[PDB]
């Protein structure tokens, strides 16, 4: 599975979510920003890797980083 | 394993390197054993994983 | 760790092929295995190290036993001149009659000739006979599996050295310097004096009468009594003939210099003299470092003790003693730089100071030792910078280097990529423009309009040597010089007999040609090592992507997104520069093969013309000396040159199918097995057989590597057969 | 404290006086890399054992009846190793080697050093101050026997005379 | 039926590089790897398809389904601490009410206000 | 004994092999001794049929058109006539034993212990059963014990041949005419 | 028996034999699910 970490500059403006193609991540209730919401990436189990998260966020540097890891066949994409 | 061993020995007798030999038949029943041995421990190996 | 592999989860649990592919190519990276422990490490490299060691020992004994077996080495020996020196036999039930009778040409039974200079080196250091190399071949088996016990035997628990045992800096220094190379020098100058020189000399020193067969007959009181000259006089006379006592000294320490008239190779005397005074300069260096004795210097004193009292250092060196200690790639770089200096020294000057008796007339052994060297310390090079690049990944801490050397490096990493680009651009603007410019007024029938710079600076190196060719009277080359009347003490008569013969390869005649290739070869070094430390620098992180050094030393790339990010990683400049090294070794190697082609053909002039421009290089090198190399094998048969044309063609399509995985990527084949997946699983009487291992196209970083695999194998194999075929069909 | 045999150094901490033949003799140290004298002793042991045959077999082939046969009859001990050929030197190696591997878990093990089990029934009636004893005089034997067969062997290809041949 | 069995598999997540089983489980508790196909008369693995008279396409058999039933039901289980969630915060009864006067998925899809707003119809 | 450790040091150093009974074990010891013996056989028929020249053209090479680059020793020279059919000869032994290897019966002995296979139990007890340094005289005839016995002999007599002949400076065939007080030739 | 024999002996078993029961256990090794 693959890791995907949230930093706390994140600020909730759900790009993220609407990129990824698995539904791995989610927004959450958080004071942090203004917004009042964080990221949040419960369903890793699901996430492919395709990075589409990273190219949707808007801060400098990325509040969500998706590291790769060990591969399964859900994050592998496999129909078979 | 009686349909396969047959037809086999085509190629290796008509083609192989001694087929204008004397021998050619012999050389080509002994190339299709050879296969076949190959192909067993093909077998074996796969039904071991 | 319940699957293949076992040093890593994540991979055994992988449903795919992949975890086949990953795990091989992970089973050396010991760092990275699970539960790895730091003294675990030491000792498992300990151990493989003593493997390496057994298979080098293996392929020693293994030359020895195949030319004593199958080899001609008593006929060269009796008549170097006009014998081919046999590698091994041949026995392939795949060969023709024709190939069996051209393979087994001046022979009773096919072989392979030898061009790996072993019966010339063989033959210089006093082996004479099949039993010797026997003997020899013995002794190395034997050899090697006492290295195979001790790897198995250190690996047992009472035996695994502890972690500080391989942190012990001064003793291992101190036992290296002085034992594994100032003894083994000593040793060395021993068997040159009690064996090879006798051996010149016509005369049989072997384990049968060492004992009672002094190597001088002054014996050791002149060594005793610092009546050292005594073992310097009489040396073989210019008339000596090799290997017989017709002309023969009995000086055992000489200073002569250039080559014995016969041979055209070094005098056994100097050699024996060289690793005499090695052994003394390396003895008293392994006395340096403090053990158990209460003398000798400490290498971080030293270390924290150099720092420049302005500041344009920063710390100076505070930090580096602990960062070399603690990381095995640092000191794996710094080792695989100086083995590559050290092998690009060997390729040098070996063609031009000839060590081995006859070396020099075979050709073809010669551009095989050249080129060989050459790609090897390439190699080396290229390892050294990409396990610098891994020490910054993954050994480097800011905080212990804090504004020392290495950290200030990182600080004006801008300042020295930029610098290291405009040398590179500059060097290929004019040098490719000057090319260009020749190429274009020799195709217009102009050839007086040629820019041609004659290396004055090179040439004066030259005269300063004391080649008199260039008529500058400077240094050797100058009677009156303060230099001639000293040196001609000792080694320059010898040393201005060898440099000013045009049939020797000692500071060969230089001209435009020259310089234009020069200017070449200094644009691959820069442009190698531009990628090379752009990569180790830019290995922790860059503006495109700052925490870099989180996802390793190699990884894919970082998507799609803040533009693309394809070849970012470090890995990345290793594979990038790989092909510049490849490119960089080919020119040097071409320079150096085609200026010797000419030389052995008689006519330097073509070289001296034609090398300035393109078109002479592609016709009057490649094309031209293409020739036997492509009729090895025709229509109208074949000869022993066939092999070299096969291979030639080989390397040729391994090269191309290389360009197959560097060009065409993982999507669209991992889109083609799916299908291949589909057409198997509906299959009637083949899905009766089903994968244990989910079909995946090769990963991003694997087909990298598989392509610049293909490609570095295609490019070693085509360049070997040429350079074997068309130097041995030509001469 | 200090080492007895060198009485001007202090005793490494490995030579506690439990081994037999220890005099605190290790002036460079080399206990100290070891993680025990176990196979130190064995080796010690081996050798030794090995020198006390061959300075006997060094003195009966110079001095001494030879069994019967044209081979087996030079007195020079270095020849005798061609003379009496490879056919029997291989037989003395492969015993000797069935021994050894016979042996192997007791060389790299945790038992008594040179204790293989070739006793002779000698150590039975014996409390351990008298195996001690034992054990003592065995390591001094092959102590003595090592240099002396250094010696033998200098003798005998530095000056080729005899080993009985003091002139 | 246990929420948990897509968890209860055999992957062990190892220590780096890992992200584990997340909300569902990394992976099936089925082992994929099982046999080819097999004649006729026989089964190639334990849940497989009999093909009938064409083993050779056993596997285009399915024996994996979603009645909507079971749909619901499990919509419902997996859910359960979402809705009790809901009920906390805008407060037995009361959820009977509301999951049965809107739905459960509306009752999933409001706000504590809002259902606090239609409590007041009743 | 020094027996029973070496096997079970043999066996936890390589136990994926021992599994199958491969390495010193009884099974091996029984499949070896049974080929020593069939060799003996055929190493006596080989001594006897040169000896008396049943071979044809016994010294003569086999033609290089005919058998081809295979048939070759070194270049153009070819094998003699009597090599290749002691080679032919045992060349149909090597096919009856891979057979029975490849697809033995549901009764047969068995190369390798096959938990799968119905003789699994029966070779177990059977090697559990054998063992010691002497042949047991209690049992005699057809009978595993013998078998072991016999097989022992003719691993033994090989190496003796083979050391004998090395010493002697002669041929195994020449020893093995010399053992037979020159029945052979 | 002679040593120039050895090549027609060896040569089938070192690239015949030797690759194909190397690449037997390697395949039975990588396709063991419990290996440890
Ligand atoms: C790929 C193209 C190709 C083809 C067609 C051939 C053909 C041949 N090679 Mg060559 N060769 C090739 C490439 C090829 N080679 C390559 C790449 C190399 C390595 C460089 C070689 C090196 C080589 C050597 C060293 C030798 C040969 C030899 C031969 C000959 C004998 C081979 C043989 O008996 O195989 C046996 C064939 C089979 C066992 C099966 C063939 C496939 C069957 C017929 C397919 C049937 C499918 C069926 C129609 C499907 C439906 C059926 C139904 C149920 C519906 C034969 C003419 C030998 C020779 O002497 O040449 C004269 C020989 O010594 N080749
Ligand atoms: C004097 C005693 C001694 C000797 C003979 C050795 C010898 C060796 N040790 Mg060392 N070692 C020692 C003491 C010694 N050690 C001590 C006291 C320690 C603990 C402090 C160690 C700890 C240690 C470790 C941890 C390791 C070794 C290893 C080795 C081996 C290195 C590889 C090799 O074989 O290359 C031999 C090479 C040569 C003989 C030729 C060297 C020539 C090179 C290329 C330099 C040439 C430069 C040239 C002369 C001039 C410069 C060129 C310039 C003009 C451009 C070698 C056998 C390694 C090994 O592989 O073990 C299995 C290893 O991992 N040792
Ligand atoms: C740098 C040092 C050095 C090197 C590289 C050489 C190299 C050589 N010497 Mg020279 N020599 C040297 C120093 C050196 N010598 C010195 C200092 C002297 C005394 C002055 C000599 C005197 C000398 C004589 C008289 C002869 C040589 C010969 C040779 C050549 C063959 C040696 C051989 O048989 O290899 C094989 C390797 C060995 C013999 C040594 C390794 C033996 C192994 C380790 C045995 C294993 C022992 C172990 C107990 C085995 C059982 C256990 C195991 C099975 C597990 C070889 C080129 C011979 C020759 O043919 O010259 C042309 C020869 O006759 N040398
Ligand atoms: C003393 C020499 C030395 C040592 C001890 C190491 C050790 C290491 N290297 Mg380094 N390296 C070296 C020299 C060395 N290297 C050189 C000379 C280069 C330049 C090429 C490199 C470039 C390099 C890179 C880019 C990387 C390493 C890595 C590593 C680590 C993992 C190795 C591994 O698992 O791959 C094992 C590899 C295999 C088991 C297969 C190798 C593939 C071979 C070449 C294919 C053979 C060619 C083909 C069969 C020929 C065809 C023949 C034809 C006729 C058909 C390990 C610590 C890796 C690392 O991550 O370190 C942290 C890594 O990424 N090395
Ligand atoms: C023969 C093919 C070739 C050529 C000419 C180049 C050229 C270059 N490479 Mg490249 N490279 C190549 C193959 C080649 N590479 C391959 C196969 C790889 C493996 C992927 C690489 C990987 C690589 C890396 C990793 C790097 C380079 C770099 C460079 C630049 C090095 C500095 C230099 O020499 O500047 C001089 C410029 C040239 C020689 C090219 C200009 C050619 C002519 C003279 C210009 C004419 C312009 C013309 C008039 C205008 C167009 C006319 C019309 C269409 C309008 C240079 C542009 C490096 C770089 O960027 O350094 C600054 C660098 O880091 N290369
Ligand atoms: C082990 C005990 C031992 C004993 C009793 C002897 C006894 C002797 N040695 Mg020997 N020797 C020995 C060990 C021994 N050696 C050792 C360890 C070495 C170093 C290798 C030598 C090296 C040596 C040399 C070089 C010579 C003697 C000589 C002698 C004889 C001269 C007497 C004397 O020592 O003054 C005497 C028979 C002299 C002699 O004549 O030998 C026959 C002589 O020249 N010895
Ligand atoms: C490692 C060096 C080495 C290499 C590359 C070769 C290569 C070869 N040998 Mg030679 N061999 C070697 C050492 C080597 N040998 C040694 C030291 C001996 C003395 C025991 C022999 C005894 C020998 C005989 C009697 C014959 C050969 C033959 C051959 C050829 C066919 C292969 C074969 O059937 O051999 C079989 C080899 C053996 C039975 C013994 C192999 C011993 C070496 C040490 C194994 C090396 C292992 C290696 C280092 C592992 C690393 C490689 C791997 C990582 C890729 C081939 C050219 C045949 C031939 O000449 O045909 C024309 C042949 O008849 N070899
Ligand atoms: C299976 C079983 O259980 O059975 C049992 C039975 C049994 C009997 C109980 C057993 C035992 C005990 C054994 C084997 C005992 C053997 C003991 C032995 C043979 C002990 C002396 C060696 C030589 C020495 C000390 C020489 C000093 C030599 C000196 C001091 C010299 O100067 C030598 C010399 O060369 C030079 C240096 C200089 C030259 O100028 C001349 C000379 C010659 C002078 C075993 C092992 O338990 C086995
Ligand atoms: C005691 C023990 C030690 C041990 C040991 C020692 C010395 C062990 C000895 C091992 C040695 C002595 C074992 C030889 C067997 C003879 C072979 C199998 C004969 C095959 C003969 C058969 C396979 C071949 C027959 C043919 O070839 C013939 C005849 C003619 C051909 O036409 C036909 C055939 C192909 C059929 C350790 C292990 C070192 C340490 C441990 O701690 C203690
Ligand atoms: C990245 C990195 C790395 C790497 C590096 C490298 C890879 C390097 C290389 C380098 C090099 C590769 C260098 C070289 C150098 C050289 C030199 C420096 C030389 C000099 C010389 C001289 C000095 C000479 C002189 C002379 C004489 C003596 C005589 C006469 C002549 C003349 C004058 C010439 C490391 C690991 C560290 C770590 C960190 C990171
Ligand atoms: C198959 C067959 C069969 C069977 C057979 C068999 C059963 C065989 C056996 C065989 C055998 C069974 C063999 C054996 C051999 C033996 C030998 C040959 C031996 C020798 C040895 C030796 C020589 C010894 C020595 C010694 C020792 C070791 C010790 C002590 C001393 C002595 C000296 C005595 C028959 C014919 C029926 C029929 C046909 C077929
Ligand atoms: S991680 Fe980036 S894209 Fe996702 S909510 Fe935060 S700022 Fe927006």
């Amino acid at each position: 599975s693959h890791t995907v970490k949230i930093y706390d500059t994140c600020i909730g403006c759900t790009q993220c979510v609407r990129a990824c193609p698995t539904d791995v991540l989610e927004m959450v209730p958080w004071d942090g920003c203004k917004s009042g919401q964080i990221a949040s990436s419960p369903r890793v189990e699901d996430c492919v890797g395709c990075k589409r998260c990273e190219t949707a966020c808007p801060t400098d540097f990325l509040s969500v980083r998706v590291y790769l890891g060990a591969e399964t066949t859900r994050s592998l994409g496999l129909a078979y | 394993g009686l349909a396969h061993g047959y037809f086999l020995i085509g190629p290796f007798a008509q083609l192989g390197p001694l087929r204008n030999s004397d021998i050619g038949l012999l050389a080509g029943f002994l190339s299709t054993i050879g296969l076949i041995l190959i192909l067993t421990l093909g077998l074996t190996i796969y039904g071991a994983a | 760790a319940t699957k293949f592999p076992k040093f890593s989860q994540a991979l055994a649990q992988d449903p795919a092929t992949r975890r086949i592919w990953y795990g091989i190519a992970t089973a050396h990276d010991l760092e990275a295995h699970d539960g790895m422990t730091e003294e675990n490490l030491y000792q498992k490299i300990f151990a493989s190290h003593f493997g390496h060691l057994a298979i080098i020992f293996l392929w020693t004994s293994g030359n020895l036993f195949h030319v004593a077996w199958q080899g001609n080495f008593e006929k060269w020996v009796s008549n170097p001149l006009k014998t081919r020196p046999i590698a091994h036999s041949i026995w392939d039930p795949h060969f023709g009659e024709s190939a069996l009778k051209a393979f087994s040409k001046g022979n009773t039974y096919p072989v392979n000739i030898t061009f790996s200079g072993l019966y010339q080196w063989w033959y210089t250091i006093g082996f004479r006979t099949n039993q010797e190399l026997y003997k020899g071949s013995i002794g190395l088996l034997l050899l090697a599996s006492v290295l195979l016990i001790a790897g198995w035997l250190h690996l047992q628990p009472k035996f695994r050295p502890s972690l500080s045992w391989f942190k012990n800096n001064e003793s291992r220094l101190n036992h290296h310097l002085s034992g594994l190379l100032g003894f083994s020098s000593l040793a060395w100058t021993g068997h040159l004096v009690h064996v090879a020189i006798p051996a010149s000399r016509g005369v049989h020193v072997g384990w049968d009468n060492f004992l009672t067969t002094p190597p001088h007959p002054a014996g050791l009181t002149p060594f005793f009594t610092g009546n050292w000259t005594v073992y310097a006089e009489n040396p073989d006379s210019a008339t000596h003939v090799f290997n017989t006592s017709e002309g023969s000294g009995t000086a055992i320490l000489t200073f002569l210099g250039g080559f014995h008239p016969q041979t055209q190779s070094l005098w056994l005397s100097d050699m024996a003299h060289h690793h005499l005074a090695i052994a003394v300069v390396f003895i008293v260096a392994g006395h340096m470092y403090r053990t158990n004795f209460g003398i000798g210097h400490n290498m971080k004193e030293i270390l924290d003790a150099h720092r420049p009292p302005g500041g344009r250092l920063g710390a100076g060196h505070v930090g580096l003693f602990e960062t070399i200690t603690n990381s095995l790639h640092m000191q794996l770089g710094l080792a695989l730089a100086c083995l590559g200096v050290a092998t690009s020294l060997t390729a040098q000057h070996m063609y031009a100071l000839t060590p081995y008796a006859y070396l020099s007339k075979d050709f073809t052994t010669e551009a095989a030792l050249y080129t060989h060297h050459q790609y090897i310390a390439g190699f080396l090079m290229v390892g050294a910078f990409a396990h610098g690049a891994i020490f910054f990944v993954r050994d480097y801490d800011p905080e212990l280097n804090k504004n020392n050397v290495l950290a200030r490096m990182l600080e004006h990493k801008e300042a020295i990529i930029s610098h290291l680009s405009w040398a590179s651009l500059f060097l290929g603007f004019h040098t490719l423009g000057l090319y260009i410019h020749n190429d274009t007024v020799v195709a217009f029938g102009q050839p007086e309009k040629q820019i041609l710079f004659e290396p004055l600076f090179a040439e004066y190196i030259q005269a300063a040597s004391g080649k008199a060719v260039y008529q500058f009277n400077v240094l050797l080359a100058s009677s009156t010089s303060p230099a001639t009347a000293a040196g001609n003490q000792v080694w320059l008569p010898g040393w201005l007999e060898a440099i000013n013969n045009p049939k020797t390869d000692l500071f060969l005649k230089i001209g435009p040609g020259d310089f234009l290739v020069h200017h070449a070869i200094a644009l691959g070094l820069h442009v190698t090592a531009l990628i090379l430390v752009k990569g180790a620098l830019d290995a922790r992180g860059s503006k495109l992507m700052p925490d870099k050094k989180d996802f390793g030393y190699s990884f894919p790339c970082d998507g799609p997104g803040r533009g693309g990010t394809c070849d970012i990683s470090a890995w990345d400049a290793f594979y990038l520069a790989m092909f510049w090294m490849l490119n960089t070794i080919g020119w040097v190697t071409f320079y150096w093969h085609w200026k010797h082609m000419t030389i052995w053909g008689g006519n330097p002039g073509q070289f001296d013309e034609s090398s300035n421009y393109i078109m002479g290089w592609l016709r009057d090198y490649l094309w031209l000396n293409s020739s036997p190399l492509i009729n090895g094998y025709n229509p109208f048969g074949m000869n022993n040159l066939s092999v070299w044309s096969w291979m030639f063609l080989f390397g040729h399509l391994i090269w191309a199918t290389g360009f197959m995985f560097l060009i065409s990527w993982r999507g669209y084949w991992q889109e083609l097995i799916e299908t291949l997946v589909w057409a198997h699983e509906r299959t009637p009487l083949a899905n009766l057989i089903r994968w244990r291992d989910k079909p995946v196209a090769l990963s991003i970083v694997q087909a990298r590597l598989v392509g610049l695999v293909h490609f570095s194998v295609g490019y070693i194999l085509t360049y070997a057969a040429f350079v074997i075929a068309s130097t041995s069909g030509k001469f | 404290e200090m080492s007895k045999s060198i009485p001007f150094l202090t005793v490494p901490e490995k030579l506690d006086g439990s081994m037999a033949g220890d005099v605190g003799f290790d002036p460079m140290g080399l206990s100290d890399i070891q993680t025990d004298l176990n196979y130190a002793r064995w080796a010690e042991l081996k050798h030794g054992r090995i020198c006390m045959l061959a300075v006997v077999g060094m003195v009966w082939q110079e001095y001494g009846p030879h069994l019967p046969g044209d081979a087996y009859a030079t007195k020079d001990p270095w020849e005798a190793i061609s003379s009496v050929g490879f056919a029997s030197n291989f037989q003395t190696l492969l015993a000797i080697g069935v021994v050894e591997l016979a042996n192997w878990n007791k060389y790299y093990g945790d038992g008594t050093p040179g204790d293989i089990g070739w006793t002779g029934g000698q150590l039975s009636k014996m409390n351990d101050a008298q195996i001690k004893t034992r054990m003592e005089s065995e390591i001094v034997h092959c102590r003595l026997a090592m240099i002396a067969f250094i010696g033998a062997t200098h003798q005998t290809f530095l000056l080729h005379k005899g080993l009985l041949d003091f002139s | 039926v246990d929420l948990d069995y897509g968890m209860k598999n055999s992957y062990v997540p190892a220590t780096g590089g890992d992200g584990g089983q997340g909300q569902f489980g990394a992976q099936s508790p089925n082992d994929w790897r099982v046999a080819g196909t097999s004649p006729v008369g026989e089964t190639s693995y334990a849940g497989a398809a009999d093909g009938g008279e064409e083993p050779w396409f056993a596997e285009a058999i399915s024996t994996v389904s979603l009645d909507l039933q079971k749909a619901d039901e499990t919509l419902k289980a997996f859910t359960k601490d979402a809705a009790a969630f809901k009920i906390e915060e805008f407060a037995d009864a009361a959820m009977e009410e509301l999951v049965g006067k809107l739905g459960y998925s509306k009752f999933l899809e409001m706000s504590t206000k809002q259902l606090m707003k239609t409590w007041g119809t009743l | 004994s020094v027996f029973d450790d070496a096997v079970k040091d043999w066996a936890e150093e390589y136990p994926q092999f021992a599994a199958w009974g491969w390495g010193p074990s009884v099974q091996a010891e029984i499949w070896n001794g049974r080929h020593a013996m069939f060799g003996w056989v055929v190493m006596c028929a080989c001594a006897y049929a040169k000896g008396h020249g049943l071979i044809p053209d016994a010294d003569q090479t086999l033609d290089l058109k005919e058998w081809g680059t295979l048939a070759t020793i070194s270049g153009k020279n070819t094998i003699t006539n009597e090599r290749a059919i002691i080679l032919i000869a045992n060349v149909h032994a090597l096919m009856v034993g891979l057979a029975a290897t490849i697809s033995p019966n549901s009764f047969a002995d068995t190369l390798l212990l096959d938990p799968n296979h119905p003789m699994y139990e029966w070779q177990m007890e059977r090697n559990s059963k054998l063992g010691g340094v002497m042949p047991n005289l209690g049992k005699m005839g057809v009978t595993p014990e013998a078998e072991l016995a016999n097989g022992r002999m003719a691993m033994m007599g090989i190496i003796t041949c083979i050391a004998y002949s090395g010493i002697q400076g002669q041929s195994m065939i020449d020893t093995i005419n010399e053992w037979v007080g020159g029945a052979y030739f | 028996m002679a040593a120039s024999f050895l090549p027609s002996i060896l040569v089938p078993l070192v690239g015949l034999i030797f690759p194909a029961f190397s690449m037997a256990l390697f395949f039975l090794y990588v396709q063991t699910d419990d290996i440890a």
